[PDB]
């Protein structure tokens, strides 16, 4: 039990730092039936709660995307 | 060219991150006359 719900973490992490179109979204939305611990209860529902909204949203950070010197292009995209 | 590109950035990327009388009347006519000013 508690190792794979271990291994629900360590799925749930990586998928979530996996981005796909159609994404653990589905998954998700099918996983409503324990995708995380049930060995002992109380820290397994909350758990469960805590991990069925995956949990927030801010973007930030200057030159994070694909080819850094497009980087600064992407900046001088910014006065118009 | 890198002058032109301090000159640009003095504008955009100000912040970090910079992509590394009587009398009067009267000497006014002797001048005239004179024709010298």
């Amino acid at each position: 039990e508690q190792r794979f719900n271990n291994f629900l973490k360590a799925l749930q992490e990586k998928v979530e730092i996996k981005q796909l179109n159609h994404f653990w979204e589905i998954v998700v939305q099918d996983g409503i039936t324990l995708i995380t611990k049930e060995e002992a209860s109380g820290s397994s529902v909350t758990a469960e709660e805590a991990k069925k909204f995956l949990a927030k949203d801010k973007p930030s950070g200057d030159t994070a995307a694909v080819f850094e010197e497009g980087g600064d292009v992407d900046d001088l995209l910014d006065m118009i | 060219a890198y002058n032109c590109a301090i000159s640009v950035i003095c504008c955009v990327f100000n912040e970090l991150k910079f992509y590394q009388s009587t009398l009067s009347e009267e000497m006014s006519q002797f001048d005239f006359s004179t024709g010298v000013q």
